[PDB]
């Protein structure tokens, strides 16, 4: 005979989801989806990885400001599908 | 065609 119950219309281990990008000024671009709460430095050394860079060499910036290696979606107040911006630097050279 | 990354922030044994 068969063991079947109702289940109740619960689920307290879920989590919510949110889609960053994170996009050069080459044009160059990775889709990630995240928990609201997953650091954005995770998302922000892979990118610097696949284009080869030390992450010294780059700033970060979102919806006017820094961002740090601890902000989070929650941090920032971030709605879905944004952008997240990545910028070279320029020091050193003949004045 | 590998424009996609997915990740999260808590591990354990």
């Amino acid at each position: 005979m068969a063991d079947e119950k109702p289940k109740e219309g619960v689920k307290t281990e879920n989590n919510d989801h949110i889609n960053l990008k994170v996009a050069g000024q080459d044009g160059s671009v990775v889709q990630f989806k995240i928990k609201r709460h997953t650091p954005l430095s995770k998302l922000m050394k892979a990118y610097c990885e696949r284009q080869g860079l030390s992450m010294r060499q780059i700033r970060f910036r979102f919806d006017g400001q820094p961002i740090n290696e601890t902000d989070t979606p929650a941090q920032l107040e971030m709605e879905d599908e944004d952008t997240i911006d990545v910028f070279q630097q320029q020091t050193g050279g003949v004045y | 065609e590998d424009a996609f990354i997915v990740i999260s922030d808590s591990d354990g044994e």
